[PDB]
């Protein structure tokens, strides 16, 4: 992903203030709630009927921590996203059969979660650089 | 197709949005223009800089249309007919752009109403914006 | 949203399809399985080879559902409520798969009815299949 | 695009029986009719109101001949699709601002046109091979 020095500095500064343990699980749960067909892949996580049961799921929280850790690994290698997300791409394509549009949906949900947690700090330019970052991550995963 | 529950959720959420609709719509349009520059081609006669009066006015119109859609959730095709003919017959907007604008509206609502933007409210607003987008992208 | 003209077009096209609906649906399912192997994961209990009796029966079922949707085009959401609950609440099917199945149905109709498949008829069938797909993916 | 020898032989044999001057233009016209928002790009062509005016437009026919010639050039270089469609991708992304989903829509319309013209001999395996071919072409254009 090509970003300006200002955009990269803004993205990294917002990421340092990110509470991964909460926001990763929040993004995963909001994906499962807004797009209920994604629960087909997570039927092994237990109760996923109500939004309150989705957000109170330790398995969902732990999986969100892992998805955010991959997002942090991708952010640290913005110039090598395709090589960073190759094993994950193979796992999601050959083993899980996840449609690539779900990656874009999860990226948009993560952007919404970042906006919810940062408010005014998540300015339109920061949102634009983050949208470029999540699009690059989704494209690296869909490869 | 919407349920009564998410219809009530969107009604309450937009009623609590209230009078900040114009500013929220202007900011959503600014976010869409900044993060999705391809949408800027639909506004070649506009001044698309920050704090632009034309963008503020267009955001006010979009917010008024959204408020009317909220007030007329059960009869969107008959309530948004003029906008449907405008966007589908005259403007001929790609529904991808409608999806991007809906996502930017969701981001604006998340950034301006933390307590209001619950996960259920988020789902209800997503489905409401999908319903408005579908009505405005359809031809009669 | 559909107009009267395309509704009449789909009604005439499916009436001319007539009794070949079961074999057309079986062939459409075979085409979807062959060209989009990811959809095969939704049928792990089926025998997905060519000429399979299970695939033929499922194609007949899908064709009957399409026929009754054609018969009830104006009131799809409640005429296909059982199928909507099956596909959305229980099966949890991605709408991308619905799009692929609609495309395969269009290909089957093109390959079996050249004179019938006019460009207007193609558009009418495309948006009719989009309306059936949206009703079956809606969760309400 | 990776294809089996049988798939490549079937694709090439059907392509030889393809009437380019007709089916390229008919595919473009069917795209314009089924997806009317694509007429924003084709406003210069002229009358595009009714389907009978869309399918009877010499500009549409000529542009469909050019689109099919690119599809033939891509078919002759199935192992170099990304490098073959580099200039076209640049033109469509920077000069025309065409959304990549329109490429997939046009590929599906072309497949439907091929099915309409070849009837029974357009078998499901041939359709699958052509589907992955047009998917590769759309991916090369979206790059
Ligand atoms: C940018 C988008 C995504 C990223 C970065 C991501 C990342 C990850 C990571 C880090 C894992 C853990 C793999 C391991 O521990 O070995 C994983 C597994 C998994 N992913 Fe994703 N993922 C994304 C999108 C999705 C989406 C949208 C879905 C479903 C709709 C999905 C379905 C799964 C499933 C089912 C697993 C296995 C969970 C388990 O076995 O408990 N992924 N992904
Ligand atoms: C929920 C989504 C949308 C709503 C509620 C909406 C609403 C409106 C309204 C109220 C107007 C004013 C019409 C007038 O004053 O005559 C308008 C105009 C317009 N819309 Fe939208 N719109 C939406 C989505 C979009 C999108 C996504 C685009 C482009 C990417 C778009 C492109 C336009 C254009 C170009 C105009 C003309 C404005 C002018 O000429 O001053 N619309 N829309
Ligand atoms: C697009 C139009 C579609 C129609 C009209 C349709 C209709 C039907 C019908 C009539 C049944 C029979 C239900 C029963 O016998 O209890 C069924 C079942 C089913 N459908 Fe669909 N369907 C459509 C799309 C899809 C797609 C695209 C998929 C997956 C990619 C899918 C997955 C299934 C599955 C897994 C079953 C269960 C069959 C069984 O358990 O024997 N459906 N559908
Ligand atoms: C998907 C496969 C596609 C192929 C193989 C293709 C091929 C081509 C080629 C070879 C040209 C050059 C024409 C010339 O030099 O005179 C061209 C131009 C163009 N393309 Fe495409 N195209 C595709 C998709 C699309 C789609 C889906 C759209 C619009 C929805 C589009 C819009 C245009 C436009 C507007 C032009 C310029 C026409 C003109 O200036 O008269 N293309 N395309």
């Amino acid at each position: 992903v090509h970003l300006t020095p200002e955009e990269k500095s803004a993205v990294t500064a917002l990421w340092g203030k990110v509470n991964v343990d909460e926001v990763g699980g929040e993004a995963l749960g909001r994906l499962l709630v807004v797009y209920p067909w994604t629960q087909r892949f997570f039927e092994s996580f237990g109760d996923l009927s109500t939004p309150d049961a989705v957000m109170g799921n330790p398995k969902v929280k732990a999986h969100g921590k892992k998805v955010l850790g991959a997002f942090s690994d991708g952010l640290a290698h913005l110039d090598n996203l395709k090589g960073t997300f190759a094993t994950l791409s193979e796992l999601h394509c050959d083993k899980l059969h996840v449609d690539p549009e779900n990656f874009r949906l999860l990226g948009n949900v993560l952007v919404c979660v970042l906006a919810h947690h940062f408010g005014k700090e998540f300015t339109p330019p920061v949102q634009a650089a983050y949208q470029k970052v999540v699009a690059g991550v989704a494209n690296a995963l869909a490869h | 197709v919407l349920s009564p529950a998410d219809k009530t959720n969107v009604k309450a959420a937009w009623g609590k949005v209230g009078a900040h609709a114009g500013e929220y719509g202007a900011e959503a349009l600014e976010r869409m223009f900044l993060s999705f520059p391809t949408t800027k081609t639909y506004f070649p006669h506009f001044d698309l800089s920050h704090g632009s009066a034309q963008v503020k006015g267009h955001g006010k119109k979009v917010a008024d249309a959204l408020t009317n859609a909220v007030a007329h959730v059960d009869d969107m095709p008959n309530a948004l007919s003029a906008l449907s003919d405008l966007h589908a017959h005259k403007l001929r907007v790609d529904p991808v752009n409608f999806k991007l604008l809906s996502h930017c509206l969701l981001v604006t609502l998340a950034a301006h109403l933390p307590a209001e933007f619950t996960p259920a409210v988020h789902a209800s607003l997503d489905k409401f914006l999908a319903s408005v987008s579908t009505v405005l992208t359809s031809k009669y």
